[PDB]
């Protein structure tokens, strides 16, 4: 289901340092990483419904 | 001018009619001259997402190094 | 849904074959027919089991809900979809553990003036909107949610034949479970008792969503009430694992009991 | 003959000289998931001989006053060797079973035990709050539970027991026990047999599920004809339960699950 | 301080000595987890009641 | 796309039409693409109760001794 | 290329962009016991994906002063998921391994680590009593041990340590370390590679043995050229060890073994 429900819970994603980030001198010691998400070729959805991501007052 | 298509049977009844024959087909006839009056057939095709997922000039293999 | 076998004539016997004797400990039922224990005549059987097929047993529209709306928040109502709000259809479905079918919903709508001598209103139009689990639920009888750009809605005009729609097999499993011996959560060691606790025999908190019903007309100060009786009929039926039927009164959505625990009457052992 | 058998699974063998045949539930023998019915895409683990073997759960004692016993599967086997390990290390698990109930007496004893295998054996609770039985009580493990002769409502609001209250003649679920024969079963009538043997395929509305959240089968044993002996008001005969999982396959490996207890 | 700014997309790392603590944590609820619910994938999933299939995370 | 099945005539009229011809047949045509919209054909099959009545491993004859 | 690789075993994948090829010990890839070399007659268990996957043991830190580290197999993996479970539930066990040592730095760091896989890696003790090292000390598990720069005899007669005293240049066994190159190995020279990868077949004088009594392989890591950086007398880079058992098959199932500890 597309809602938070324990019956259809999916699991956990996490990241850890395997070794460590190493930089030489004269180099920034902190840097960013960006994450991306996409569906694989076996992905499908069903039962069209209305989204809660858009509303209209009055 | 009738169009006879077959349905994609989901739940099957304990009948052989649920697995074959005209019993798993549906019939359609257009009554209006303007195509706008027609219903949607819903026998719609798909395509390759490549134009969005990989709009790359020099085609690359996933097993092979992207940056070469 | 077919024929029954003919009775073949059977004469007297004096043999070492004894079909009358058996041993039910094995877990099997003795498949005897009259000719096994008495002399029979030949009877050409014409009776069939056409009406006791799984399909014919369920091929009836049963009431599952009576939704009420008072057109003077009651200007609209929401009904959580279920078959357990009533007892008749529920008991029939529970002869089996799993099922798979399509559904036909027919809506009988009635309305009336609360006052015998007051008020008046023009013919009412109703909107029955299906809110799939996840979609925004209406807060007012006229907020943005009633635009139904994606949710399926049915607009019924009072006085017209009962509305009717069909729904496919919508389960997320390969069959509907009439019984679920489990929980939606597993409490883990270490977590607070408030944690990992869930209802016994419950799957999703919102299995099939709900119906939001309202009268579309602008409400008049007149006192009016409407009731939408929902009838559902399983069509294209398949069922698995038979179970004994409910003997005592239902006590909630579960198999819980409390009240009519002594269903059988008294009868003398040697009284016909 | 119908009466002598030998069952061998892994490193365990069971022999009987007084059987009454064996029942294969719904005529289906346990099997693995076929590719056409597969759901999780990851490679399954199939312990085979390490998990598919006979495990003997605790022995219960039958007395003139016993009302009955019940167990839940895979629950009763959760602490059994490598079967339990695989159950807790994987998100999903599937298995069939060979249930062998043992009970011998003598030619001067009487009594009959009804052994039923019930798919989705939901039991009734003890409070006015619906579906209130808590996880810890619903899953007793190898010790299982017992049937009662009557319903007794838990009234302690401060500390509700949140337990089951399975009344025997109501089959612990609001149905008459005499109709429980529609479920795969055997009867251990002391004058006829020693045991009951049932082969259970995996039954569920899914091909694979969570073994920790869901119990597929329930085993119910009820005294159909009470235990009686010579003239000894005092009589006790043990009932041992030996079960072997079959065609075990698990999917979704991660860190081990440690459920909350008591 | 980062939500609803360009910083909500940046997860910072550093050259500190090895630690066994997580850099980030997420729940696989593509349509409901706040971090996934507003991605193109999450936006589409919110117009449907059921989802099934595999996903891939690229860093 | 019409499906023509025959009816099982119960009460017979004093006509030959009650015993033969298209007069004892009924016609069906599906109008909807989704099989869910279809009515029930009701030409449903039966099966062997053995899976419930005799879920025994070693098959036994009623004439022969059950306990052998 | 010789430098980029991906290893997939079960549900675990390892990628590297700075490899120096991989070594397959003695040119033998791990395999299962053939019928012509079989000994125990019982049906083996082969956990497959549940046991044959990458397990990451604890990370150690390399400093200018480090002398070296060592581990024993299967010992270091005894507490690793379902591999450890199968190891303890069975009398006999056999497995090969894929050892992947990880160590990244920068272009301004120096140092070289010699990674050796030694069959029957017997180490020297600390007392005048021969073969006095006790079981608990010989089997440290995932944390392994360390090499020393010199031999120091344990003199506490009242409470002997009964531990190893592996001197580095003596390869912890009375042989010169420079000759340890006759054993399958790789070198992690910081200016060239990130890791070392070794595929180890099962080596023993028997087809299968007791995994609790006997360690087949030993992994020794020695700083051949000490760690040095820019001008930081202070430098620490972690060394992570990831090992995956291969072709696991166990024989002789019984109750679980619980060895004495510390
Ligand atoms: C085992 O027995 C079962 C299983 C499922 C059931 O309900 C499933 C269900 C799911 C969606 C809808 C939504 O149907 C509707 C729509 Cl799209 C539009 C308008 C009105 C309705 Cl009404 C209705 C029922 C019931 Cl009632 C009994």
């Amino acid at each position: 289901q597309t809602i938070n429900d324990s019956f259809t819970e999916g699991g956990y994603i996490s990241m850890f340092y395997q070794t460590r980030v190493v930089v030489p001198l004269s180099t920034p010691r902190k840097m960013d990483i960006l994450g991306f998400v996409s569906a694989c070729n076996d992905f499908s959805v069903r039962l069209l419904r209305d989204t809660t991501h858009i509303s209209q007052e009055a | 001018g009738a169009q006879v298509s077959s349905q994609k049977v989901g739940a099957h009844e304990n009948s052989n009619r649920a697995y074959g024959g005209s019993t798993i087909n549906y019939t359609t006839i257009n009554y209006y001259r303007d195509s706008a009056s027609n219903a949607a057939s819903k026998q719609d095709f798909a395509q390759d997402p490549s134009k969005f997922t990989e709009p790359i000039k020099d085609v690359l293999i996933k097993t092979a190094p992207t940056l070469n | 849904a077919n024929n029954l076998p003919d009775t073949q004539s059977s004469g007297p016997a004096h043999s070492k074959e004894t079909p009358a004797l058996t041993a039910v400990e094995t877990g099997a039922t003795n498949p005897l027919v009259p000719s096994d224990t008495v002399q029979t005549r030949h009877v050409i059987q014409k009776r069939t089991r056409s009406e006791s097929t799984v399909e014919s047993f369920f091929a009836r529209g049963a009431c599952v809900a009576i939704i009420e709306v008072d057109n003077d928040s009651k200007l609209f109502s929401v009904w959580k979809i279920t078959y357990k709000d009533t007892v008749q259809l529920r008991r029939k479905l529970e002869f089996f553990t799993y099922s798979r079918f399509d559904m036909e919903f027919t809506f009988v709508v009635t309305s009336n003036y609360t006052d015998a001598n007051n008020g008046h209103a023009l013919n009412q139009v109703y909107q029955i909107m299906y809110i799939p689990p996840g979609a925004p639920i209406p807060g007012k009888w006229n907020d943005y949610t009633w635009q139904t750009s994606s949710n399926p809605s049915v607009f019924y005009t009072y006085g017209a034949p009962p509305a009717r729609i069909s729904v496919p097999y919508v389960g997320i499993a390969n069959a509907y479970s009439h019984f679920y011996d489990g929980f939606a959560k597993v409490p883990l060691a270490g977590q607070a008792s408030t944690e990992g606790d869930s209802l016994y025999g419950a799957a999703s908190l919102n299995d099939f969503g709900s119906l939001a019903v309202r009268v579309v007309n602008d409400h008049n100060p007149t006192k009016l009430t409407s009731k939408i009786r929902v009838y559902m009929k399983p069509k294209h039926v398949r069922v698995w694992c038979p179970r004994p039927p409910r003997a005592v009164p239902y006590y909630g959505p579960g198999v819980d009991y409390k009240d009519g625990l002594a269903p059988l009457p008294g009868k003398g052992l040697t009284t016909y | 003959s119908v009466r002598v058998m030998q069952l061998t699974l892994g490193n365990s063998t069971i022999t009987t000289q007084e059987a009454a045949n064996s029942v294969v539930a719904y005529g289906r023998w346990p099997e693995y998931i076929k590719d056409s019915e597969a759901n999780p895409v990851d490679q399954p683990t199939e312990p085979d001989v390490a998990a598919c073997r006979f495990y003997t759960l605790d022995t219960v004692t039958w007395r003139k006053e016993s009302r009955g016993w019940w167990w839940k599967l895979p629950d009763a086997l959760k602490d059994m060797g490598l079967f339990g390990q695989n159950m807790f290390y994987h998100y999903l698990g599937r298995a069939g079973y060979t249930v062998h109930v043992q009970c011998n007496a003598s030619k001067f004893h009487q009594g009959a035990l009804g052994v039923f295998a019930v798919p989705e054996m939901c039991l009734a609770g003890d409070s006015t709050t619906h579906m209130f039985t808590k996880y810890e009580n619903a899953n007793p493990g190898e010790k299982g539970g017992e049937f009662k002769g009557s319903f007794t409502l838990d009234t302690n609001a401060t500390n509700p027991a949140r337990n089951f209250c399975p009344v025997d003649y109501l089959f612990g679920s609001g149905v008459l026990a005499g109709n429980a024969f529609v479920y795969p079963h055997q009867i251990i009538n002391l004058r006829t047999n020693n045991c009951a043997t049932l082969v259970l395929p995996y039954v569920n509305s899914l091909s694979i599920d969570s073994m920790t959240k869901h119990n597929n089968w329930g085993i119910a044993i009820l005294p159909l004809a009470p235990l009686d002996f010579a003239t000894e008001s005092s009589t006790e005969i043990p009932i041992t339960l030996t079960i072997a999982p079959m065609c075990c396959e698990f999917n979704g490996l991660r860190n081990i699950t440690v459920p909350r207890t008591q | 301080q980062r939500k609803n700014t360009m910083d909500m997309y940046r997860v910072e790392l550093n050259d500190a000595a090895h630690s066994d603590t997580p850099i980030l944590c997420l729940s696989l609820s593509p349509a409901s987890d706040p971090r996934l619910a507003h991605t193109m994938l999450g936006e589409i999933l919110n117009y449907y009641t059921h989802w099934a299939g595999s996903l891939k995370f690229t860093f």
